[PDB]
């Protein structure tokens, strides 16, 4: 739920988190601290069908 | 018109002057902050940086200026060396921080940790 939204046919691999993490689970997976980066927001450019 | 400190022309069209912030205190002063937690030298991160020559020209570093003997100075806010945070916030702010001494990089080897650092005295 936390994840900036994307579109379509993402490509930037390392983008900002813009947003802190919501639920319990999302803090655990990203560390009791601060990181910049997010990694692997990527997703497949499927046909314009 | 030409400066005499760093050599920049007047009428070149990018240069630009030094705007400090307010908090700005001086080298000494700000490294006394508790904002602030193998070197017998302080280690900080530092955010919003310029770079500038005593007339007050934004410079860049790797022209060799320096290594002329020109006195560089620069401003930001320091922040604390585990502080990821690139925004302004836990930070004190700086100003005409001490000339710069060397500067140097590191991040050779493993990840793209290429990591640009400023030495003062
Ligand atoms: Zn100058």
């Amino acid at each position: 739920s936390d994840l900036p939204e994307i579109q379509n046919g993402a490509s930037n691999s390392e983008i900002p988190y813009n947003g802190e993490p919501l639920s319990w689970f999302q803090r655990q997976l990203r560390g009791s601290h601060y990181q910049p980066i997010l990694r692997d927001h990527i997703c497949k450019d499927m046909s314009p069908l | 018109p030409k400066c005499p400190e760093c050599g920049q022309h007047l009428d070149d069209p990018n240069l630009k002057y030094q705007q400090h912030p307010e908090d700005a205190v001086d080298e000494p002063q700000m490294l006394t902050s508790e904002k602030l937690s193998y070197e017998d030298s302080p280690m900080h991160r530092f955010t919003s940086f310029s770079v500038y020559c005593s007339r007050g020209h934004l410079c860049p570093v790797d022209t060799g200026l320096i290594e002329k003997n020109v006195e560089l100075y620069f401003s930001g806010c320091a922040k604390a060396i585990h502080d990821e945070n690139p925004s302004m916030e836990g930070g004190i702010n700086g100003k005409n921080l001490g000339p710069i001494n060397q500067w140097w990089l590191s991040g050779f080897d493993g990840g793209e940790k290429v990591l640009i650092g400023f030495s003062t005295a």
